[PDB]
C-alpha cells in the first residue's frame, strides 16, 4: 500500500490566520492527491483534486499545492466554518488511501488545568474493582502527561484517558484518566498520586491519597 | 520482404489507448525473434503460441495494435482482466492467441508540466467487447438529468488524460505497448516466419 | 435534489450478517463508480469496496471473501453484504459517489454498524466525592452497553461547571464513563447534588447523590 502521513492534532488558528496542513505519502504519487474535509457528525466533502485544482463549489481561500511525495493544504484567511478535519488522500492507484487527518480546533491562551484526584467508591470496592479516576480541567493546549504512581512506582497499562471537545465558552479541555485495579491489589498498596504535566505548569503539580486515611 | 513491424514498434507517435491504433499485417516474412531477442521490453508475455516457434509459424493475417498506458496498467493487457483499461479502453478475448509486448516510454513521452495528448476513457456504461474501439466523445450522463452536451454536475467529459509528468513513480511512466493478434482463417496464410 | 442515503446499520454479533443499502437520488447508481468508505470511532477513513458501472468490483484486502458490493438498476440502490462480521468492522458506512479513480465527491451521511459479543447492560453509578475554593465531585458511569448513556446534574438544575467525558471502551467490551462538576467548595455540605443516569437501552435510570465521605 501507499501511507500517508499527516502532522498530528490538533492544529490551533484563529479566524484570520494562514493555515497549511502537510501530506506527506510514502511513495511518489505523481499529483494524483485529494484534500476532504469533515466536520464531526458530518461526512466528509471533497475539496482539492489532483492536488491543486479547486474541487466547484469550494471558497477561493482554499488552495493546493506539491507533487510526488509532499503536499499542502492551504487556507489564505482562515473562517469560522473552517474549523474542520482534514485529510489528504491519494487516487488513481490500484488501492485508495487516507491520511488519519489533522483537526484545526480555536486558538486561545495557554490555561493550566486543576487537577483532582478520585478514591474508588466504597460502593465500588464492595463489587470487586477499584477505579481511581484523576481530572484535568480546563487547560489548554491540547497536550497533557498523566502518569499514575502506585506507591511511586510508574503504572503503565491500567489506565484509560478520555478527553472533551474544545470548549466553545473559553475554548479549553478537560480529561478524565482512570487508573482501574482489583479491590485486591488496591489494598496492596498505600499511596495512590496522578502527576500531570502541562505547559501551563512550571512543575508537574501531583495529586495524591493514601489508601484507606481520611 | 519483412513485416514492417519497425513501423509500429518504431513510430515516434503512439496512439490514445481508448483510440488505439491497429495495423493489419500481411502478404511479409516476419522475423519474430528480432523482438524476440532485442531485449529492450519490459514486457513479453505470448498466449496461445511460444515465442521462439514463432518462426516457424504463418498466419492468414496478423495485427498489430499499439498505444500508451501506465506502467502499473500494462497487467490489465491481458486475457481475463478487469479494470479502467480492460474494461473501458482496450480488451483482449479470454480466447487470445498473440503477443502482449511493453517498454518504458518516459523518456518520448513524459511532458514537464503535463503531457496532456495521452487519454484514456474513465467513463463507460458497459464493458469493451474484445477488440473494440470507442472513440465517442459524447458527454456521459451520471445522472437522471440528460446532459444535452453540456459539460457540468453529473455531466462528465467521457476521456481524463494522464498528464504524463516526470515522476520518479516508475508505475505512473508511460508506457507503449503493442499487442500482437495471430488470426488463422481458412485462406493462404500471407504471414510466415523464416522457416516453413 | 441529489442524494445518498445509506441504511441497514445496527447491532450483531462477530460472526452475524448485516446488509447494508444505499437509496440515491439523481444520481443513476448503475452508471456511476459507486463506493463504500468507512470510519472506525475516532479513526480515519478506510475504502471498503468499488462498483464499476460495468460491472467490475474490488475489495479492500480487510474485507475480501466476507464483504459483497452489488446494485439493483430497478431500485436505484447500492448494497453492501456483510458477511462473517468481526469486532474491528466497527464503523460508520459511508456511501459514496465516485467520480472516476476513487475520487469520491459526494458522501451520504452514512449508517453506524457495531460489531460486538458484550450482552446489554446497564451501568453501575459511583460516586467521585469532593475533598478537601473551587471543589470538584462526579460520577462513575462503570459497566454498561451498548452506547450512550446521558448524564444531568440535579435533574438540569446543574449545568455550569458539567463535563460529561466520552466513554472508553474497555477490555471488557463494556464503556465506562465519567461526569464531573466543579462547585464552590463553601456549597458542599449546603448543596445537594445528584448526577441522573439514563441508559435506555437497558431501561436503567439512576439518581446518585455525590456527598463528601466522613
Ligand atoms: C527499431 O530501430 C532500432 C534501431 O534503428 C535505427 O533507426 C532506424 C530509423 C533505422 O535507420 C535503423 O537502421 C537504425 O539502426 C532497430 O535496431 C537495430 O536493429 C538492427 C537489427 O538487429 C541492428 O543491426 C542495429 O544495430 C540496431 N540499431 C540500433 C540503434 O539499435 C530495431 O530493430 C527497430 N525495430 C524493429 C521492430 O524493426
Ligand atoms: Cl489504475
Amino acid at each position: 500500500d501507499i501511507q500517508m502521513t499527516q502532522p498530528p492534532s490538533p492544529l490551533f488558528a484563529s479566524v484570520g490566520d494562514r493555515v497549511t496542513i502537510t501530506c506527506r505519502a510514502s511513495q511518489s504519487i505523481s499529483s494524483w492527491l485529494a484534500w476532504y474535509q469533515q466536520k464531526p457528525g458530518k461526512a466528509p466533502k471533497l475539496l482539492i483534486y489532483k492536488a491543486s485544482s479547486l474541487e466547484s463549489g469550494v471558497p477561493s481561500r482554499f488552495s493546493g499545492s506539491g507533487s510526488e511525495t509532499e503536499f499542502t493544504l492551504t487556507i489564505s484567511s482562515l473562517q469560522p466554518d473552517d474549523f474542520a478535519t482534514y485529510y489528504c488522500q491519494q487516487y488513481n492507484s490500484y488501492f485508495p488511501t487516507f491520511g488519519q487527518g489533522t483537526k484545526v480546533e480555536i486558538k486561545r491562551t495557554v490555561a493550566a488545568p486543576s487537577v483532582f484526584i478520585f478514591p474508588p467508591s466504597d460502593e465500588q470496592l464492595k463489587s470487586g474493582t477499584a477505579s481511581v479516576v484523576c481530572l484535568l480541567n480546563n487547560f489548554y493546549p491540547r497536550e497533557a502527561k498523566v502518569q499514575w504512581k502506585v506507591d511511586n512506582a510508574l503504572q503503565s497499562g491500567n489506565s484509560q484517558e478520555s478527553v472533551t471537545e474544545q470548549d466553545s465558552k473559553d475554548s479549553t479541555y478537560s480529561l478524565s484518566s482512570t487508573l482501574t485495579l482489583s479491590k485486591a491489589d488496591y489494598e496492596k498498596h498505600k499511596v495512590y498520586a496522578c502527576e500531570v504535566t502541562h505547559q501551563g505548569l512550571s512543575s508537574p503539580v501531583t495529586k495524591s491519597f493514601n489508601r484507606g486515611e481520611c | 520482404n519483412l513485416c514492417p513491424f519497425g513501423e509500429v514498434f518504431n513510430a515516434t507517435r503512439f496512439a490514445s489507448v481508448y483510440a488505439w491504433n491497429r495495423k493489419r499485417i500481411s502478404n511479409c516474412v516476419a522475423d519474430y525473434s528480432v523482438l524476440y531477442n532485442s531485449a529492450s521490453f519490459s514486457t513479453f508475455k505470448c498466449y496461445g503460441v511460444s515465442p521462439t516457434k514463432l518462426n516457424d509459424l504463418c498466419f492468414t493475417n496478423v495485427y498489430a495494435d499499439s498505444f500508451v498506458i501506465r506502467g502499473d496498467e500494462v497487467r490489465q493487457i491481458a486475457p481475463g482482466q478487469t479494470g479502467k483499461i480492460a474494461d473501458y479502453n482496450y480488451k483482449l478475448p479470454d480466447d487470445f492467441t498473440g503477443c502482449v509486448i511493453a517498454w518504458n516510454s518516459n523518456n518520448l513521452d513524459s511532458k514537464v508540466g503535463g503531457n496532456y495528448n495521452y487519454l484514456y476513457r474513465l467513463f463507460r456504461k458497459s464493458n469493451l467487447k474484445p477488440f473494440e474501439r470507442d472513440i465517442s466523445t459524447e458527454i456521459y450522463q451520471a445522472g437522471s438529468t440528460p446532459c444535452n452536451g453540456v459539460e457540468g454536475f453529473n455531466c462528465y467529459f467521457p476521456l481524463q488524460s494522464y498528464g504524463f509528468q516526470p515522476t520518479n513513480g516508475v508505475g505512473y511512466q508511460p508506457y507503449r505497448v503493442v499487442v500482437l493478434s495471430f488470426e488463422l482463417l481458412h485462406a493462404p496464410a500471407t504471414v510466415c516466419g523464416p522457416g516453413s | 435534489e441529489v442524494q445518498l442515503v445509506e441504511s441497514g446499520g445496527g447491532l450483531v454479533q462477530p460472526g452475524g450478517s448485516l446488509r447494508l443499502s444505499c437509496a440515491a437520488s439523481e444520481f443513476i447508481v448503475s452508471r456511476n463508480y459507486m463506493s463504500w468508505v468507512r470510519q472506525a470511532p475516532g479513526k480515519g477513513l478506510e475504502w471498503v469496496s468499488v462498483i464499476y458501472s460495468g460491472g467490475t468490483t474490488y475489495y479492500a484486502d480487510s474485507v475480501k471473501g466476507r464483504f459483497t458490493i452489488s446494485r439493483d438498476s430497478s431500485k436505484n440502490t447500492l448494497y453492501l453484504q456483510m458477511n462473517s462480521l468481526r469486532a474491528e468492522d466497527t464503523a460508520v458506512y459511508y456511501c459514496a459517489r465516485d467520480r472516476g479513480d476513487y475520487l469520491f465527491d459526494y458522501w451520504g451521511q452514512g449508517t453506524l454498524v457495531t460489531v460486538s459479543s458484550a450482552s446489554t447492560k446497564g451501568p453501575s453509578v459511583f460516586p467521585l466525592a469532593p475533598s478537601s475554593g473551587t471543589a470538584a465531585l462526579g460520577c462513575l458511569v462503570k459497566d454498561y452497553f451498548p452506547e450512550p448513556v446521558t448524564v444531568s446534574w440535579n435533574s438540569g438544575a446543574l449545568t455550569s461547571g458539567v463535563h460529561t467525558f466520552p466513554a472508553v471502551l474497555q477490555s471488557s467490551g463494556l464503556y465506562s464513563l465519567s461526569s464531573v462538576v466543579t462547585v464552590p467548595s463553601s456549597s458542599l455540605g449546603t448543596q445537594t447534588y445528584i448526577c441522573n443516569v439514563n441508559h435506555k437501552p437497558s431501561n436503567t435510570k439512576v439518581d446518585k447523590k455525590v456527598e463528601p465521605k466522613s
